């Protein structure tokens, strides 16, 4: 998948942590 | 008929099973052929997803445009899948938050991208997103399954008219 959908996710991710 | 439907449908939970033992599993288009070229239409490929709405009422511009928005938006909807899928999860996996200004430039900028997380478990509505109802403890491994796969093949169909090599392209020329 594109590193910038990888960005978004990583973000998205972080609120769950 | 019935060959065509029990096909597919087992080639649904070879992959689904799949997720449920790797949830970082990738798959290629080889893998994802059956589901792909099956002939069944789109109301029988999509159990869960309500895809024609999904494509159809997020078609505005030129398909080089909204197809890439909801793109990302599946791309996105299928890691939320997949992190519920994954035996470690990060610690408050049990509610997605919207106020998140990339959450509301990726799912939140198509309509339905909100309803496909309450098809993982997120059925629970908060002012500022979705969450797990409190007593359940776990999500449905085989619901989660079968939704992050649809999340999968959609944005897997969508990218093949994209690039004008659907092998049932003609049939789904029409979303
Ligand atoms: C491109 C890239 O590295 N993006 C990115 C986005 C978000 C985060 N982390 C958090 O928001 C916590 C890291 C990297
Ligand atoms: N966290």
């Amino acid at each position: 998948d594109p590193a910038i959908v990888q960005c978004a996710w990583a973000a998205l991710y972080c609120d769950m942590q | 008929g019935e060959e065509e439907e029990r096909a597919f449908l087992v080639a649904r939970e070879e992959l689904a099973s799949a997720l449920r033992r790797d949830s970082g599993q990738a798959f290629s288009l080889e893998q994802l052929r059956p589901l792909l070229a099956s002939s069944l239409p789109l109301a029988a490929r999509y159990l869960q997803l309500d895809a024609a709405r999904l494509v159809r009422c997020n078609a505005h511009g030129e398909p080089r445009n909204y197809l890439n928005t909801l793109s990302t938006a599946l791309n996105i909807l299928e890691k939320y899948g997949r992190n519920l899928l994954s035996p470690q999860r990060p610690r408050y996996w049990r509610g997605v938050k919207f106020n998140n200004p990339v959450f509301r430039s990726t799912v939140d900028a198509v309509q339905g991208g909100r309803d496909v997380l309450r098809l993982y478990g997120y059925t629970e509505e908060q002012p500022d997103g979705l969450s797990f109802p409190e007593g359940q403890e776990e999500p449905d491994e085989h619901q989660v399954a079968t939704v992050t796969l649809e999340v999968l093949l959609l944005r897997t169909e969508l990218s093949l008219l994209l690039q004008n090599t659907h092998p049932r392209q003609q049939a789904l020329e029409q979303l």
